[PDB]
């Protein structure tokens, strides 16, 4: 409800699309700040440019350019103030990372430095010529992770759709390219540190409720098992609270493919 | 356009000779001159071509555009829209737009022929020093530099570079303000590029106005254009032209794209940078006054300038400003005939130009320059041809001293043309002021042919 609604005509599917991802494009703001807000906090006094990069995996580009001028940082603020929309700076920027790691002056500047502009090159890994690798996504939770991609790695008009599977296509096992996204989980095992070692029985790797729920927007035959099991919740087996509540929601939403063993184990 | 043609062919043909005079050969002065004087001349018939056909279309389109601005217009459609609205605005650029080409011309052919000390990369010499000072067996005497390798890092540690970089900055500097000057910002944009400097080539599109079309709800995907920080943009460039710091070029630069006349003016060094100088931040400063007033921006806490966003602007005060400036060569140009046909034609004020003609005539009639003569002549037939209105005195005595020089200079075929443009009175009395000096019996007889190939009066002439 608000920018939809204003319309009196019945609102094209493109412009749907549009303020869904417009709405989303704050939720996976507003998931990070509390974090970056903490981070800048700790980061500000002994390392401006860890700061300026963790505004930026919020889409906070008014204080990063803020801090970049109050820091003595002012053609790095310059740099950021016109990244917003203007593909010309991003591949510019990728020309000028292929320049300083063709002519080994990249083992000239801070690596913290060049995940900035990697990542506004639209780059979510760069390779240097130390041999070293640069991760933008790196220490990161799955938000600012899919946030990267929602905002930095695609265009103003993609979908979600295309934004989230590009995300999984980070985390999983290929035969062509090494991991760079977080496996990315609920919000108690977030900032953890936990790179899971792939678990010699657990053939499903656990997710956030969030996560399942668009996998489930995006796919209407996707698992409700995994999407209703309190561990994608909570840090605690037994609080079914939002379990059933969510049940009794897809339900009346005429989602019927959950077993009469599942609803049962549920509702008892 | 065809006298642009004609003037630009022999500037052409006069720059092909004095290109191969040797230097100090005193015979080439009035080459020289005679170059300038058509230059100026070609340019003033460029100028002409614009602001005659601008002010004759605003004046066949006037009775129409009842307009109805958009709620949800970007910076863009504001200023599409300003374009349309304001005459002004519209001849302010077309005289930029006009002072831009005339410095593109004198660039011509020349982009690819510098050479720099850098050929593989940005701030070699110093980056060299560095990775050498690195090495344990540095024996070398510590000359201070920068340590980091950005390129805010001289300003940031304000320490130098080495001389063979910062000869390189500075031989680049003029030229990206070179090509700037001259419309060329593309150009500007690809040297930075070509000299490794891609960040620089970022800062100079900072400028281009915001748009996004898709917010029209449209049937497929189109690009969104320019900047939606453009005024935080404009502050942060006006910032880099304040700080003494900066070179004056690269000061020069960024004021010439957030408005900073103050800090533009230092480098404008003719007639012509001074008034583009002028034009072009009076246009950058309107179209700031037409967005401030239409896009409602929201939660932006500083302030554009307010000796820039308070400037008011007319054509008559920027040709005052350029009396009360303290360089002494726009004070002397600025007295020369085609600046003061320049000055004139932009204001539109043909009763002040037809009192200098006056003005000249008055005090240098035997003395004036030929092809000057001939302007003065076609500009006041130009402006007939369209119905405008002259001092017709003034215009008379204009045509009778051309036609005394045509005599006198040696032509006598052209008189008739030139005497079927008066009234019946004055053509007949002119053109039997002429025939009262031919003695030569095959050109009396030449000379009435003439007169009947031109519509004259041949019967009350003889």
């Amino acid at each position: 409800l608000k920018e939809l609604d204003s319309q009196l005509n019945e609102p094209r599917e493109y412009i749907q699309i549009l303020e869904r991802r417009r709405a989303f494009s704050r939720w996976l703001s507003c998931t990070a700040t509390p974090q970056i807000e903490e981070e800048v906090s700790l980061t500000q006094k002994n390392s401006p440019v860890e700061a300026v990069f963790s505004y930026l995996t919020g889409k906070r580009i008014s204080e990063a350019c803020s801090l970049a001028q109050q820091s003595g940082d002012h053609r790095l603020a310059l740099l950021l103030s016109q990244f917003v929309g203007s593909q010309s700076v991003r591949e510019l920027l990728t020309m000028q990372l292929v320049d300083w790691h063709q002519l080994q002056a990249d083992s000239f500047i801070q690596d913290e430095r060049l995940r900035i502009f990697a990542l506004l090159a639209g780059k979510p890994v760069w390779q240097l010529s130390e041999k070293k690798q640069i991760n933008v996504c790196s220490q990161l939770d799955w938000k600012r992770s899919l946030a990267i991609h929602l905002w930095y790695l695609l265009p103003p008009t993609a979908s979600i759709s295309r934004a989230l599977s590009m995300y999984e296509e980070a985390f999983q096992n290929t035969s062509d390219s090494d991991r760079y996204a977080c496996s990315p989980l609920p919000s108690y095992l977030e900032g953890s540190g936990c790179v899971i070692a792939e678990e010699q029985n657990s053939q499903t790797p656990l997710r956030d409720v969030c996560f399942h729920l668009l996998k489930l927007y995006s796919d209407r035959h996707y698992d409700l098992n995994q999407l209703l099991e309190p561990r994608s919740i909570t840090a605690d087996p037994l609080d079914y609270r939002l379990s059933w509540h969510l049940w009794e929601v897809l339900r009346a939403l005429n989602y019927t493919h959950l077993s009469a063993q599942c609803e049962g184990v549920l509702q008892a | 356009e065809e006298y642009e043609n004609i003037c630009g062919s022999q500037v052409n043909i006069l720059s092909k000779i004095v290109s191969r005079a040797t230097p100090g050969l005193q015979k080439f002065s009035k080459t020289a001159s005679m170059l300038w004087l058509l230059q100026q001349e070609m340019v003033t018939w460029r100028l002409l071509a614009s602001l005659y056909r601008d002010r004759i279309q605003s004046a066949l389109e006037e009775e129409s555009v009842f307009a109805v601005t958009a709620v949800n217009a970007s910076e863009k459609t504001v200023v599409e829209a300003l374009f349309q609205r304001d005459s002004l605005v519209r001849q302010s650029q077309l005289v930029v737009d006009w002072l831009e080409s005339i410095a593109k011309d004198e660039i011509g052919e020349f982009s690819d022929n510098i050479e720099f000390y850098a050929k593989s990369v940005y701030w070699e010499n110093t980056l060299h020093t560095l990775k050498q000072r690195q090495l344990t067996s540095y024996v070398g005497s510590v000359r201070p530099l920068v340590t980091e390798l950005d390129p805010d890092a001289p300003i940031r540690q304000k320490m130098p570079l080495d001389d063979l970089d910062r000869e390189d900055e500075v031989r680049l500097l003029k030229y990206l303000f070179t090509l700037i000057r001259a419309g060329m910002t593309e150009e500007a944009q690809r040297l930075c590029k070509r000299c490794g400097q891609a960040w620089r080539a970022a800062t100079l599109e900072g400028w281009k106005l915001y748009h996004d079309p898709n917010v029209n709800g449209g049937t497929e995907l189109e690009p969104v254009e320019g900047n939606p920080y453009r005024r935080i943009w404009k502050i942060s460039c006006w910032r880099m032209a304040e700080d003494e710091l900066f070179n004056r070029y690269e000061r020069a630069i960024y004021a010439a794209l957030s408005g900073n006349l103050k800090q533009l003016l230092p480098v404008c060094d003719t007639w012509e940078d001074t008034v583009w100088a002028y034009f072009r931040v009076m246009v950058d400063s309107l179209v700031e006054q037409e967005i401030q007033t239409s896009v409602a921006t929201l939660d932006e806490t500083e302030e554009l300038p307010r000796e820039y966003l308070g400037a008011n602007w007319t054509l008559e005060k920027v040709f005052e400003e350029l009396q009360a400036t303290d360089k002494k060569r726009v004070l002397e140009e600025n007295q020369e005939h085609y600046h003061i046909v320049q000055k004139f034609l932009i204001l539109g004020d043909i009763d002040g130009l037809m009192d200098e003609f006056s003005k000249w005539l008055s005090k240098s009639r035997n003395n004036l320059p030929g092809h000057l003569l001939r302007f003065m002549t076609h500009l006041i037939l130009f402006f007939r041809t369209l119905g405008l209105q002259t001092k017709e005195e003034v215009s008379i005595e204009v045509l009778k001293t051309y036609i005394q020089l045509l005599i006198r200079e040696k032509h006598t075929n052209l008189i008739a043309f030139y005497t079927c443009h008066l009234p019946q009175d004055l053509a007949v009395a002119q053109y039997a002021l002429f025939l009262e000096s031919v003695t030569e019996f095959e050109q009396r007889h030449h000379c009435l042919e003439l007169a009947k190939e031109a519509d004259l009066d041949v019967a009350t002439i003889t």
